[PDB]
């Protein structure tokens, strides 16, 4: 149970915050996998 | 620097993998039930008037 | 007499009416449908007529009773099925030929073919008599008598005859009171409305247990004798299950059973589940159904019936709560009855409240649950007695924000949540303490100290478990269990155990299905000593992973202990869980070290 | 007299107050065209009536009335197997006159002698995904519960054509005793999909023992509520007189409720909650009611009834009011579907109120019950563990977590995926659980009693 | 006839109708505008008046036309631009001066000092005749006779006037039909109402095999005819461009193109190009707009003419279908048709239902949909037509959650996705195997299966190679490319060139501009030929690296097929591909050692 | 409402009403309007239903003598849960500030239990020294 | 507009006319109805807001001779942010693309705050020479 009466405002704001993350976070993880995968040809060596 | 770099990317890996089935669903669902509420009580008004 | 001037749907007019009332009842045409006044426009007065409709002629006489719709409350309704309108089902079968009802028909509401034993009472003659007292006794049971006739309410007067010992018919005279000259002859029956509450003398705080037989009702959050109990649906509420337990395990003297227009179906299984089963005190003459009388009603049957269920059922319930007979009301499911509610308000025209639902619901229902509660005996001789109302609702919006649901919310003393995910896995019926309460439960367990029970301190614990457990749930999915201690992993498991365990109540065994208050306790105490002993093991130095496996068989053994009857031991307290104790506390000392 | 006016499809008649409640009258117009109409209202001298036929080009002084005089009765016979109807009784493939041996007025009410016993023996179309969690009473009613993007169409198909070869096997273990009859009535569906449930019945060799009402969306929604019915009617006759089974299969049931909507937005009562009628419940109750065992104690009337969520959810009016009516329903969902799983109907949350009833033990094992439980709770953890796996890695998943995986990914592929062709039996789908169920340890699988777990493992 | 009571808002009312029915076509005052009655009251009649009623009055005349809202389906109507109550918007560009038309004008639905060459049928004086028969033709078309003159459905009867072979005008008559006496005159042109659907001899499962001439239809999920189709447009997603390209490129008889309300500046182009543009199947006189009938209503036109849109548009082509004439139906959009019910709802305070949205649009939506199919034509000779339908949706409340696009995807079997990505790329249409499904498919491919082309075993292999692919995808984003192996990668290649190939066009040559059923064909044959044998052949000691090196010239060859003729192996067999069967074996043998 | 004035005026005395439940109140008011002619507004509920609160609320405040005073507590259950349904958010806006209870403080074991963090009176300051 | 397709025609000029604020247009649009048994539709704004909507629109365009022209720009105004609100949403539908101007830049101190990033023409190609 959640307010019936205007919480379209609040939950969209929600939707924003949970969106950027996805990007934002995507291209961190993305970026500290391909500098992952550079030491490990390096370590093996 | 390596060893640490295995931790973090593990754990960054489990968080978008969180908010993208998780979190991002329930904002839907949770917008659509009190969307289908609020419609209804600015409709029904305009027949009660008209009756 | 009236004349039939509309016929608009099921809401008929008719002109040339006089008195009428607003709840008083008419039959209309000569075919002599079901129907009340509602309204009056004019010399015009509109009533609905309930009953199916497809061959009612403009221009019929309509014909008042004179009086307001009411049921007859006296000997032989027990044991014995109708609906909300008062028709013998039995009677139905066969004379029409049919199960249901056919309309364009009306037929008495009592049997009158049948004589009674009527035996004296305890007021004799010249005695000065008031309404409830209890003029004599007719035996219906094999070892009670359920129904104790008494004088109507606002009749009073000396008693100038008593006629002697004897079997009579139910037609026949008996009485004879004096007040203001010859007052009237009584019979057995008297009749009341439904619309009016049987009055009472007082009123008393609840404080007798109502033994729901169910372990995770006990367990959780119990109810008392003189609660009142809400349930959501959704369709995974298992309601037939729930009430069919109600009926047989509930130690009430008396119960009445009130299809509220149902799938016509569940009545039938409870009807027919009763005598196959037996009672919990022994006798036969049909077991549980003895002790239960039912109003069945089924959805596109006569919505008058359908209205009229939990009042009349109440009303019922009201009668024998006077006689000072302890009862069990059980509304199955009130929010049809609702539903009625919308559908008048939207024949009419009225405008209606909030989703299309009338406003006049809120205060319909608390008048309801109001007329139920325990209670001292109306008249002199002074009994003790019981109305438990137990209603199951359902949405009808797809959410629990819904008007039915939140105004029966409001009013409700405890509250027995719907879980749809345990439902999902079958858990029936699901809870977790944050979708439940009583109110009722500190004074209860008081109560069931002095019992024998550790159940307090069991009570708060119960509580603690699953409410840790909800928080660390959220940790897991999102973030890991990497972050949770091993102790706060064993707060998970434990409260798995519980699920599966206390809340699975549909089983293939009265014994997966009954839990007795004694068995109820030891489960409870077994369950909690595990996880003090578990939450130390580990931390003096034991693992989660290491302590599962040491256990092992000994949880498994407490996972099919409720499959195992109850008659055992010293009576449901076996010896199966008393040594139990005793192997955790060896366990203890191994996981540890 | 004559027609004052007509506003949609409510036209306001000027006549006298004689005619009784449903009474037919004829309208007669200047085109060359006669139209048949019911009385939905009476009032002082005029009436307010819904014509099958038709719902516009309705006239004022051309436009005359005769007043039949008879209320509406359906012709109900037992000699109406392998005969085609439309959505009023009229052939439109030249199947035979409809004559008389009887006439039952429509009201969900004929003779109405419904169950007070209830049903007891089982039903099996040879499908698991259904007969195992959902265990068919003969004279429950569950409903199919399905949604856009699906093919529920195929599945009311496989019912169909696989009834009528599983039911004779049956028919020996005392499952059945008595022949099977299918009365399939149509609701607002296309002319494709109405072909596709006559191919089925051809097919077969069912043409003979089916009845076949054929309504589509273009004519009159009037018309197409009356479909319903006036199959139950016909099936209530076939039942009390030649003592078979009847099940009955009702497609669509949005079709449906959204011509009650139209009659209840044009009519002077307010509707419900978002526009759906007021009464939308009693409309549905009316078909429901018509359930389960029928005098002489050998016919019933069994239902499924399909429904095609219009917008994806059950939040909407119609899942809500049609689950609480029925006795469970049989859930399909959309994610089978698109994997290539046929049948696609899911276990997750199709339930079966009147289970133990509907199992028993001089037909079906006693462990069918008791199996179930185990699969119905094994599945719907499971289901969540996976999402949960994706979310988490192996990071906060177990061993017995990965035998879980294990158990989910085996049930879909086999348990749920069968051609429409493929035909089990209740034994093979016990011993096939049995073995899936297997790799679980002794404590894991606690929901089933020691007695049982031991024997079968 | 009538004369105005009072007119209130766009509604006028008049009183004096003894005659008026609730779907006649009137015109009110003495402007002429254009009206339709909703409702009737008593003798008073409620008028919608779609078109502008400031200068209107009361006590003014009210004139019937004496028929309802109707289409004319006469000779003429290629080469021609309407509105969707039809009246020739061409007309009104030279007559008026102004290229839309205002208030109080109007002219008859299709010229009429237009004259036309008749010629007989098959009839002559004193035979009997039925409907749907063929009386005579018209050409219209260098092609075809575009208009076969049929007897008029709702008529029968003894032919007592057969004009014969000569040159008539649309007003002058040509035959009388004895049927009653004289059943009346008629005309070339005949009358047709829009809502009702006309008679067939029957109506059958769509399953008539032809070309739109875009392949990726076909070979994904195979395009139908007699078909129900939805797709989700945004109004800059490329759904426009594709409607002009499927017009085109067609092959069927006529297409009959329906902008129910749209910007307008989109229908300014249909007018314009579809002239400049020529045939792929050879004629000259305007090529695709001598096959075309154009109905064009923009979003400001009356409320009126946008709802008959749809309806007008089918009827042209269900009459054509009668003829035995294959039509394409391509309507953009259904979104439109619906916002437009909602605007007459409000504007009689006619309640609607859920989202805001009428509770007349399931029903409406459905009742369209049905009337397209495979028919074997009404008529004695009995002939097969089809009419496609294509209809695209939108958001109606910025959401797809809409009650119009939710409620088509229901009634439709085929779902084809649009993307704004794919059309920025250059793939248009739109179609990925994710966002569609056609369950049409299983009849297409089997009718396929017999005439030559492999269809249904390539098919079912085709969807699977893009979706294992999609899955292949993810992992070389999370891991890499050092979990795959050489197989993997194959099926990836594989995918690459079926995408390639079919999805995406643009017209880069009159080889995209038209394809026929065998190129299509040849095009699979040589991917999954490709696929079998190269994993194959790494199961055997081969690399993907090493594939690639070899295949070289053949595998360059088959992703540019699209751009060459497929008439170089016979004349719509293409050799490029028969030629690759053998040098692929071959090139195998090397591969393998 | 009115004994308690008459005791605060005459008397000087210091009087605490406390008046249960304004949720049964409010639906007492929504119930009529049904064949008034009187029309009801948002949600169902009459448009004054503001007015109706207003006449309740208005005996509260300090007396003349300035020696006595009403002071009242009004109670109410949110039958909904949310503070945006009707009852709680008119009679938030006559009033000066808001105190809520929570089921979450409950449901852990807590009691009285009360959330403190939407409750604020915004003429709490001036009022004490 | 009328004045507008008046000096367009004629005289032929290009003419680019500017309307702000559709929202009060809207809203006026609302506001009649008071005695009208004309009901509006979501969130108060009428079913037939379209039809109001298009009536501006069908002054828009080439007019006949073509070197002139009418060439519209109508400004709208989100009160609350909201692109689910009834009036863009119509509108929307029937424009050929529109502009998009964010909050977010004003704030950097960017005048004019036109993030092009949602903004688009359809007929981009088609207007350019």
């Amino acid at each position: 149970v959640f307010p019936t009466r205007m919480t379209l405002g609040l939950m969209k704001t929600k939707l924003k915050g949970a969106n950027q993350g996805y990007s934002l976070l995507k291209r961190k993880s993305e970026a500290l996998t391909k500098r992952f995968r550079d030491i490990t040809k390096r370590i093996d060596d | 620097a390596f060893i640490i770099l295995d931790e973090v990317i593990k754990v960054t890996n489990r968080r978008v993998n969180a908010i993208e089935h998780v979190i991002i669903p329930r904002t839907e669902n949770t917008i659509a039930y009190i969307n289908s509420e609020l419609d209804e009580l600015d409709r029904e008004e305009f027949y009660r008037l008209k009756k | 007499y009236g004349a039939i001037y509309s016929v608009s749907g099921p809401v008929v007019i008719a002109e040339n009416m006089i008195g009428c009332a607003m709840y008083e009842l008419v039959k209309v045409g000569h075919d002599n449908l079901v129907g009340e006044v509602i309204r009056i426009d004019g010399d015009k007065a509109t009533i609905q007529v309930y009953e199916e409709t497809a061959g009612l002629t403009v221009g019929d006489p309509v014909l008042r009773t004179g009086k307001p719709l009411s049921v007859e409350l006296g000997p032989g309704l027990m044991e014995t099925i109708y609906d909300g309108i008062q028709r013998p089902l039995k009677a139905i079968k066969e004379e029409s030929q049919s199960i249901y009802i056919p309309r364009g028909i009306d037929t008495p509401a009592l049997d009158r073919t049948i004589k009674w034993q009527f035996t004296p009472g305890k007021f004799q003659v010249g005695d000065h008599i008031s309404g409830g007292d209890i003029y004599g006794s007719v035996f219906e049971n094999s070892l009670i008598s359920s129904h104790k006739i008494l004088l109507p309410p606002r009749s009073r007067g000396t008693i100038t005859w008593i006629a002697p010992a004897g079997e009579y018919t139910l037609d026949e005279k008996i009485l004879e009171v004096e007040f203001d000259g010859k007052k009237s002859d009584f019979t057995l029956y008297h009749t009341w409305p439904v619309r009016v509450p049987r009055p009472v003398t007082e009123k008393l705080s609840a404080d007798y247990p109502l033994l729901t037989g169910q372990r995770v009702l006990d367990a959780l959050f119990p109810c008392v004798q003189g609660g009142t109990t809400c349930i959501p649906g959704a369709f995974g509420c298992g309601k037939t299950v729930i009430s069919q337990s109600l009926s047989k395990y509930s130690n009430s003297d008396a119960i009445i059973y009130v299809g509220c227009g149902e799938r016509g179906n569940e009545m039938a299984e409870v009807l027919m589940e009763f005598p196959e089963l037996y009672t919990e005190m022994s006798g036969t003459k049909e077991p549980i159904m003895k002790r239960t009388t039912l109003v069945a009603n089924t959805s596109n049957m006569p919505v008058a019936a359908r209205e009229a269920s939990i009042y009349t059922g109440i009303t019922l319930a009201e009668y024998f709560r006077d006689q000072g007979k302890n009862v069990s009301m059980i509304a199955d499911s009130s929010s049809r009855w609702a539903e009625a509610l919308r559908e008048i308000s939207g024949r009419l025209g009225e405008m209606p409240a909030d989703q299309g639902f009338p406003a006049y619901l809120g205060a319909k229902l608390a008048s309801f649950y109001e007329r139920a509660g325990k209670a001292v005996a109306l008249g002199s001789p002074d009994r003790t007695g019981s109305v438990s109302i137990v209603a199951a609702v359902s949405p009808a919006g797809g959410d629990f924000s819904d008007p039915v649901t939140t105004a029966t919310l409001g009013i409700t003393q405890v509250f027995w949540g719907l879980d749809k995910k345990l439902a999902q896995r079958k858990h029936f019926p699901s809870i977790n303490t944050s979708v439940s309460y009583s109110k009722y439960t500190n004074v209860l367990n008081k109560f069931y100290d002095s019992n024998y029970p550790e159940f307090p301190v069991l009570r708060d614990r119960m509580k603690e478990i699953l409410s840790n457990a909800e928080e660390l749930e959220q940790v897991v999915q999102l973030v890991g269990k990497s972050a949770l201690s091993d102790s706060d992993k064993i707060t998970l498991d434990v409260a798995t155990l519980i699920k599966e365990d206390f809340l699975q109540q549909n089983g293939y065994s009265t014994y997966d299905a009954f839990c007795p208050i004694w068995k109820t306790f030891d489960m409870m105490r077994a369950f909690i000593s595990y996880h003090d002993e578990a939450q130390k093991a580990v931390a003096n130095g034991a693992n989660w992973s290491k302590l599962a496996d040491s256990t092992g068989d000994v949880k498994h053994a407490v996972s099919s202990s409720k499959f195992f009857e109850p008659s055992r031991g010293e009576k449901e307290v076996h010896g199966e869980f008393e040594k139990l104790l005793s192997t955790m506390q060896e366990r203890f000392a191994e996981s540890t070290d | 007299n004559t027609v004052s006016g007509v506003n949609g499809p409510l036209v306001i008649l000027e006549k006298v107050k004689f005619p009784r409640y449903n009474e037919i009258v004829n309208l007669t117009l200047p085109d060359g065209t006669v139209r048949q109409g019911q009385v939905l209202e009476i009032r002082g001298d005029r009436a307010i009536v819904q014509v099958f036929e038709g719902t516009s080009g309705i006239d004022v002084k051309k436009t005359t009335v005769e007043f039949t005089g008879e209320s509406l009765r359906i012709p109900v016979s037992e000699d109406m197997l392998g005969r085609i109807f439309d959505g009023s009784g009229r052939p439109i493939d030249n199947g035979p006159k409809v004559f008389a041996e009887d006439y039952l007025d429509i009201n969900g009410s004929p003779i109405n002698p419904y169950a007070r016993i209830y049903p007891e023996e089982m039903i099996s179309t040879g499908v698991s995904a259904i007969d195992t969690m959902n265990s068919i009473a003969r004279g429950q009613k569950i409903p199919i519960f399905s949604a856009s993007g699906l093919p529920h169409n195929e599945i009311a198909a496989q019912i169909c054509r696989q009834a009528g070869l599983v039911r004779p096997t049956k028919d020996v273990h005392d499952g059945h005793e008595e022949n099977f009859s299918i009365v399939f009535a149509a609701m607002g569906v296309n002319l494709e999909t109405a072909r596709f449930f006559k191919q089925d019945f051809e097919e077969n060799g069912s043409l003979e023992r089916t009845s076949l009402f054929l309504n589509l969306a273009n004519d009159p929604t009037i018309e197409r509520i009356i479909t319903p019915r006036l199959a139950l009617t016909t099936a209530e006759y076939l039942a009390y007189q030649t003592e078979r089974h009847v099940l009955t299969i009702l497609t669509d049931m949005s079709s449906y409720a959204d011509a009650l909507r139209e009659v209840s937005a044009a009519r002077e009562e307010v509707p419900g909650r978002r526009g759906y009628p007021g009464y939308m419940y009693t409309d549905l109750s009316t078909i429901y009611e018509r359930a389960g065992r029928v005098e002489g104690r050998n016919g019933s009337i069994t239902q499924i009834p399909i429904l095609t969520m219009p917008n994806d959810d059950i939040t909407h009016p119609i899942p809500d009011l049609t689950g609480y009516i029925t006795e469970g329903q049989i859930f399909v969902d959309r994610q089978l579907h698109n994997k290539g799983i046929y049948p696609p109907i899911n276990v997750l949350p199709s339930l079966s109120r009147l289970m133990k009833s509907a199992i028993g033990e001089g037909m079906t094992r006693k462990d069918h019950g008791d199996v179930s439980n185990q699969l119905y709770a094994k599945y719907a953890i499971g289901k969540d563990a996976a999402a949960m796996k994706a979310v988490v890695g192996e990071e906060a998943l177990s061993i017995e977590d990965k035998l879980s995986l294990e158990f989910l990914e085996k049930f879909e592929k086999t348990f749920i995926t069968q051609g429409a062709y493929e035909d089990r039996t209740v034994f093979e789908s016990l011993d096939q659980a049995w073995s899936l169920l297997r790799i679980y340890p002794k404590e894991m699988l606690n929901r089933i009693s020691p007695k049982i777990l031991d024997e079968f493992y």
